[PDB]
């Protein structure tokens, strides 16, 4: 796998350098972030039910053929892989915040799964519309949490967004 | 079980080991949680030395433990 | 891709030809150096019967050369119906197990572990089926014994290469294809140094074949249903491995053993080595 | 999908062996009951509407609170899905009697159940009732084999519903 | 032994669920025809001996030079066992009539048979003649659906040793 | 497996004989018994949840320790285990029900079963006791059916009976 | 797999509705020749072997080459699979005539097998020839028995030779 | 094609609506930095034959090898490809860049690009590289230019960079 | 899609050139415009509805037989239908005000137009009035530049439309 730290190492060894000093300084800083850092994710991973919840009753309000007859979220069997797919990005999408990149989440999920979609039938626009819903609870909680120091979390947030939207984007 | 003749083609010295049974290592492929067989909670096989790291390392991680360990001859 | 129509509107089979396309053969309509566009580097095209002679010379003419040739036919065909392997149906050899119990595990182990290929009397192995039916072996012991078995190397692994071994091997006992390229690495460096014995062993002994089928179940295909771990790309390579009921892995076919997965495909899944 | 007739056949087939005299005698069955299954999905059919308002119904009286604001039971949306679920049960039970096999049942409805209802907080009691008021009534309008019938398919679902 | 029932048990089994609607249907089936069956078995039970008779008989017709010395066919020992062969085949028919599936023919007769003949030199042709010319007998004192019982169940032998 | 039929059979094969016309009345009755006997099946089957549902909360308000922490129905994890154990033991019998014949019960359910529980530290005693409830709720629903033919079952029922008593026996 | 029942079942499903009384009156309607369905199976299977010894037989006597060195029914291995070949084709075909459906045919059987054939080097018209031979072989039993009712079997022949004929087709 | 305008319309279709108040407000701010944007793409038209040359010049000094008998910079042929090739990148991106979106980049230019580089033997790294060189160059004329008005280009500069990263990944 | 900045850009990309003073000052152009598009789309997103209710009703004016029994204007659903059309073509219509171009209009409106009508058996003419009641109503709350834009818009339809 990979992540921020392991990520600037690779990078280095092709220029065949010991790591700059500047770029150690890029490290040093992510360090004193973690805290933030990992706040964000327990909030992810507190909420999760309720996040995928949330955006499932959403996305049939909006799309109600998927749960008609002929459409893909029917009947029982596929609703129940829909909700186990949003549930997985989800999972990863976390996993990727922690890391402090996007690998681990592109590579085992993303790489195929526009094609897997495909042969399935699945509306791959639909797909990324879920991913969205997603998103905007998932932040909701993120940057609303009870207890924590207060503080700025805005520039996880927007690397939490990101990882999101290559979701988005690669299922589209 | 009892080895009726050599089970393995390879040759080695064999070892008869006795393993007590966790589900996991037989799982029945039944809907629900998976039971081990009850007509055997204590698996008996035949195993190459060479294979015997290996079988009991295995053996070993899942919940099971080697009840006895006999040579198979 | 996709071929639209089988047959000119003259009587006439039309063949999907392949090619790596060539600057000569395309190029943009701009100043300096041609080229062509990227995403053709492989182009492909449906010429009837009467024109590929001629569309053929003047490709490789130019330093074109053809990947492949196929009847359109036979392409513009239904992806495999996965029915059979949606649920693959699973095979349980109870102990005190009667007569017949006994035969159908045999015949469905030969099944998966050999493929659709079919297994002649003079093959089929009397002393392993012997020793299940009175005890004594395992149905995964009966397993590693086939993949030990001279009948298994013949096919699979003394006519292809131990790349296509691999996943062949991957597919056999467990239903999985191979997800990324370091699985086809490992299992290469085991086979130079502990040999042909070692690696099928590796498989047997591995977790997810316990995990699935551990024991005195014959090994089914959990590929084209989601499984734990597995690059969702996978899922697209089991199409590829597992082609239709009535197709089988056979050293026979002309050029028979070959590579389902494109190494570029595992490449994708995952890189690092 | 899981009927007598798919059945005999895969069993035939995973042996490599021609369909023989055991299993006709199988399919036989099947076929000589048809005509009471058939009678049943003709009549569950018909009244189907007037079951399923009933049923609706019931479940309401059963759980009085459902319908009070603030709950799932509450605002017409939820009323209309409560019946259009209900419908479902039903039509899938028809199907079935008529495939001769619990296949469609299987299929449609007990798969991927539990997640369903867990996910959207459906208490399965609900439906429950909602199927025995079903039986009570069925248990007019039919009447020897026929009901039999009728009964059997409308268990299996409570039974994989609980 | 395969029979309708054993086999609708052990899917259910493998499955690892009740019997529900769908094996019963089938266990319907079976039995239902079993009056039929039934009625065959007491009919070729009763004529044994003169079906044998007839049988054995008949194969040397067919095959003269069986009877002449230094063949098999010769020398009462050879005879006594070609009698008693038969008389199996039939014992097992009778038996797989009853039991409701090919189940005991499977076991007792069939698994390995090419084997033991090949081993002991006797020609599938032989038995078959016996067979037929029983079918050939027995198609005067049955009639209706216990005769067509009777057949399958004797042709599936044909089809076995053939 | 074995069955009522096939059973028959093998004795016969052993004494190398047509089946006895005695042996065949056995069966020929057996036959128009059929559809009492499938009624009885069926009428398990459709209350199987109930069955056992009953059952346990019966065994559980008698034997209170075994659902106190240091009994043997806790947690829930075990819980879970002691609830599936008695269904299959349910379905085995029915099973045995339909063949006509113990056997199939006695080989791939109770066969063992003694001996596995005790290595566990499950007390036998409690098992037995389950099957037995299960037993009497059983029995109720096969005796007391509505909109079958009504006549008499009691063969049925005691056979019923035998077999879950087979269990009993061999578990305790 | 599929039959003409559950087809029938599937098609409504799509459109949300219960089966229309005109459908079930097709399968009203098929269940009344169940009988003869079935005759006509049990004839098959009883003329198995012969139906294909048959077959090959005219096969070999008109493509004297394939059983010629170089052609591709020699040596004795090939000639082998070329007879359990044209069983297998026969034995799904018997079992689409039950289902009342081609389905389990073109799934198990015919999907892919063109392809298979190819690559072989299998002539894929002479397999399509020996199916054919099939074919007639077969239809004369179905259509001639002894000891059966005698009424008119042709819908059914019909139905019969039509999978054939997919069969042919699609090797070919 | 597309771009940023023409894109948050197809969104709002799909939804089937108006296009939201808030998004206006995206494209209301977008124009206001219209002049900032031109003069952003101005400037590397402007540079455009120095952009690369320079650039040039600096792979070649890193990756000697390139340009050495058996690299794949030489002979003449193929170094004036890879020039074009460079170029060509540099073209898309400011397209892109004007567009408001990478879309144009993507599709006409960086699709299937790395599998040709691989299938020629071109060392995907390497053309990485010089589109990173490329990319330094490039900023260093946007962002200091002569006789424009004094202002902060920063969020363009910044959308400049991620399009010329997006084209160095999809290459490497 | 056509817009200005697309146009421009698949002119250069054609030649195979670089973007040159030429291609700005025409972009620099759609900018400046934008502002009074801008306000344009804003008016009639607002008063979107009043528009539509006003314009078909006007339609049943000019043809009042559409109403009768056995037209098209006749029975709510076509009504309905002749609403959400209506509803459209504005939609389109501030998309195109916004992306600058007619391009939206051209791929969802235009493309197609002529068959899908003449199948449907719409007659343009319709349309066309809906169009130009608009017209009048916009000529009010609109002035100046941003009305010429919306115009020009609203125009090129019905220039399609005949
Ligand atoms: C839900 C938000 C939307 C949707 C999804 C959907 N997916 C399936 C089925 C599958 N999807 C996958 C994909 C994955 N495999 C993996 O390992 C991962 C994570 C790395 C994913 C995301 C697979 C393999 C399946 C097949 C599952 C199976 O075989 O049981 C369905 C059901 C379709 C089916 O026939 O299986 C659905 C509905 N589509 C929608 O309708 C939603 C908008
Ligand atoms: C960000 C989304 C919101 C937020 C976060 C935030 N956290 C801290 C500080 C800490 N957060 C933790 C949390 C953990 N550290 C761990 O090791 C673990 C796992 C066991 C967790 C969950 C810790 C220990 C700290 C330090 C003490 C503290 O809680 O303050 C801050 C303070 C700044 C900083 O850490 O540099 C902030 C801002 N607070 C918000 O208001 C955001 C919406
Ligand atoms: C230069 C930095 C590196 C390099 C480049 C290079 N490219 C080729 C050959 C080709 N490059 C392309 C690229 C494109 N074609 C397109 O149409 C587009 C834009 C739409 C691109 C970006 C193509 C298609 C070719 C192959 C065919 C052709 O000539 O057009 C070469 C020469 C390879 C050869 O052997 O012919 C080179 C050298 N490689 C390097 O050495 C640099 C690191
Ligand atoms: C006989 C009519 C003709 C013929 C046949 C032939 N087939 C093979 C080999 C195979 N054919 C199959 C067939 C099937 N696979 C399936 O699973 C099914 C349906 C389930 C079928 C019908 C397969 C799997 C094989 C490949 C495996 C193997 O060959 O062992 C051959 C042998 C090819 C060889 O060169 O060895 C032949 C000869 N060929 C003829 O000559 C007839 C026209
Ligand atoms: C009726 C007793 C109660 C009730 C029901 C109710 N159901 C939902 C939501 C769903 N119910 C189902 C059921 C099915 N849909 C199918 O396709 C099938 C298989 C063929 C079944 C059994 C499903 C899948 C859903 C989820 C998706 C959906 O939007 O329907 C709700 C709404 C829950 C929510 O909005 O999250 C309700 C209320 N309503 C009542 O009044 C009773 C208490
Ligand atoms: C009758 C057509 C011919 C014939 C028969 C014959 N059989 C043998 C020897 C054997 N026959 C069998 C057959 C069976 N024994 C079984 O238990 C079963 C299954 C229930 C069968 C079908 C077997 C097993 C043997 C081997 C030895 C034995 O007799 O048990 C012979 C003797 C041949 C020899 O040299 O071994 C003969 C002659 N006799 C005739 O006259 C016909 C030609
Ligand atoms: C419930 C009435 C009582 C009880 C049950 C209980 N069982 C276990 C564990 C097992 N029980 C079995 C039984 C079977 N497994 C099978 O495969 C079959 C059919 C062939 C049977 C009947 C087995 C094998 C196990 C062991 C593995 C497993 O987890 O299933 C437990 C848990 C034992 C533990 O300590 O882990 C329990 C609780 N025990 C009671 O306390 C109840 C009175
Ligand atoms: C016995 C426990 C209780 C009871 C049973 C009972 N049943 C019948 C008659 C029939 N029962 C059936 C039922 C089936 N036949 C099948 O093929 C299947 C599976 C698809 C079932 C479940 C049938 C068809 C009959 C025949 C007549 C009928 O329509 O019921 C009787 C009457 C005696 C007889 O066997 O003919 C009885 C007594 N009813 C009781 O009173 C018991 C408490
Ligand atoms: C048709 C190809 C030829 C033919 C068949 C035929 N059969 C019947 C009637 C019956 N045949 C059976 C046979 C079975 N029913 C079963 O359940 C089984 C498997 C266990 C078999 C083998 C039965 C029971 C009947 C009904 C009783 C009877 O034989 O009368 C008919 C008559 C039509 C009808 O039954 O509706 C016909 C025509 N006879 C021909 O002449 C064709 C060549
Ligand atoms: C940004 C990288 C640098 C920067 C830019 C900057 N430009 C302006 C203002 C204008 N620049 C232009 C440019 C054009 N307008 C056109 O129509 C064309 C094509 C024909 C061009 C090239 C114009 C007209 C303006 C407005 C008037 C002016 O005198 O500039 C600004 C001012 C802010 C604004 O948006 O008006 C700025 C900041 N300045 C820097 O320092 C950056 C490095
Ligand atoms: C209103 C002026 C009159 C009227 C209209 C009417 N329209 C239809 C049917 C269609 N109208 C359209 C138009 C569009 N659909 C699109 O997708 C687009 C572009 C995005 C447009 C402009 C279409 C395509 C249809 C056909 C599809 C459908 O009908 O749903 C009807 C229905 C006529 C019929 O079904 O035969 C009607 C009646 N009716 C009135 O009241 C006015 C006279």
């Amino acid at each position: 796998m990979q992540d921020a730290f392991t990520k600037a190492i690779v990078a280095a060894d092709l220029r065949g350098s010991f790591l700059s000093e500047q770029e150690l300084n890029q490290l040093t800083n992510l360090v004193k972030e973690s805290n933030k850092r990992l706040d964000a994710v327990n909030a992810i991973t507190g909420n999760a039910a309720e996040i995928i919840s949330d955006a499932a009753h959403k996305l049939f309000a909006e799309q109600t053929d998927l749960i008609r007859p002929g459409g893909n979220a029917y009947p029982n069997r596929r609703m129940a892989a829909c909700l186990r797919d949003m549930e997985i990005i989800l999972r990863y999408v976390s996993y990727a915040l922690l890391a402090g990149d996007a690998s681990v989440l592109e590579d085992r999920c993303l790489n195929g799964l526009k094609e897997t979609y495909v042969a399935l039938g699945t509306p791959t626009r639909s797909v990324a519309r879920a991913v969205q819903l997603m998103k905007e609870t998932a932040i909701g909680y993120v940057n609303s949490p009870s207890g924590v120091t207060r503080g700025d979390c805005s520039a996880l947030v927007n690397e939490a967004a990101t990882y999101f939207d290559k979701a988005a984007a690669s299922i589209a | 079980s009892v080895l009726t003749g050599d089970n393995q083609q390879r040759g080695s010295k064999l070892f008869k080991i006795t393993i007590a049974l966790s589900p996991t290592l037989a799982h029945h492929p039944w809907p629900g949680l998976d039971t081990h067989e009850p007509s055997q909670s204590s698996y008996s096989t035949i195993v190459s030395l060479e294979r015997l790291l290996p079988e009991m390392t295995r053996i070993k991680r899942n919940g099971g433990r080697i009840l006895e360990i006999t040579e198979g001859e | 891709m996709n071929v639209l129509t089988t047959s000119s509107q003259r009587g006439g089979k039309l063949f999907k030809v392949t090619m790596t396309l060539s600057p000569a053969l395309s190029h943009h309509p701009w100043p300096s150096l041609d080229t062509y566009e990227p995403s053709q580097n492989s182009y492909s095209v449906v010429v009837p019967l009467d024109r590929l002679l001629a569309e053929m010379t003047y490709i490789k003419n130019k330093g074109g050369r053809v990947l492949d040739i196929s009847p359109a036919d036979l392409e513009a065909l239904g992806p495999p119906d996965i029915s059979s392997v949606a649920i693959p149906l699973k095979v349980e050899l109870w102990a005190k197990a009667d007569v017949s119990d006994v035969q159908a595990a045999i015949v469905a182990a030969y099944k998966q572990i050999f493929g659709n290929t079919y297994v002649l009397e003079s093959e089929r192995l009397t002393s392993a089926e012997s020793l299940l039916r009175n005890g004594s072996i395992s149905v995964r012991e009966f397993v590693r014994l086939l993949a030990k078995s001279e009948l298994y190397k013949e096919r699979f692994f003394f006519c292809t290469s131990n790349n296509r071994f691999t996943e062949l091997n991957f597919k056999h006992f467990l239903g999985r294809a191979p997800y990324n390229q370091s699985e086809i690495a490992a299992h290469l460096d085991r086979y130079q140094t502990f040999g042909y014995d070692a690696e099928i062993d590796s498989y047997i002994d591995s977790d997810e074949y316990i995990q699935a089928f551990g024991e005195n179940v014959v090994p089914y295909y959990r590929g084209f249903k989601s499984q734990s771990g597995q690059t969702v790309e996978s899922f697209n390579r089991m199409f590829k491995l597992y082609r239709g009921d009535a197709g089988s892995d056979t050293n026979l076919n002309l050029q028979g053993q070959k590579r389902r997965v494109d190494p570029k495909n595992l490449l994708r899944s995952g890189r690092g080595i | 999908m899981k009927t007598v007739i798919t059945e005999v056949i895969a069993s035939a087939d995973s042996q490599g062996r021609f369909l023989n005299n055991t299993e006709l005698q199988a399919a036989n069955g099947r076929f000589q009951r048809a005509t009471a299954s058939m009678e049943a999905a003709r009549a569950l059919t018909s009244n189907a509407d007037s079951l399923v308002k009933g049923a609706v119904q019931e479940v309401y009286n059963k759980f009085p609170y459902l319908t009070q604001p603030g709950q799932m039971g509450y605002g017409d949306t939820n009323q209309a899905k409560c019946a259009r679920d209900i419908s479902h049960y039903l039509r899938f039970i028809t199907y079935s009697l008529v495939a001769g096999g619990t296949g469609p049942l299987d299929d449609y409805i007990v798969a991927g159940l539990r997640e369903v209802n867990r996910t959207f907080n459906l208490s399965p009691s609900w439906y429950i009732e909602a199927l025995k008021h079903i039986k009570g009534k069925v248990g007019s309008q039919l009447s020897g084999q026929p009901l039999t019938e009728a009964n059997a398919y409308i268990d299996y679902c409570i039974n994989a519903l609980s």
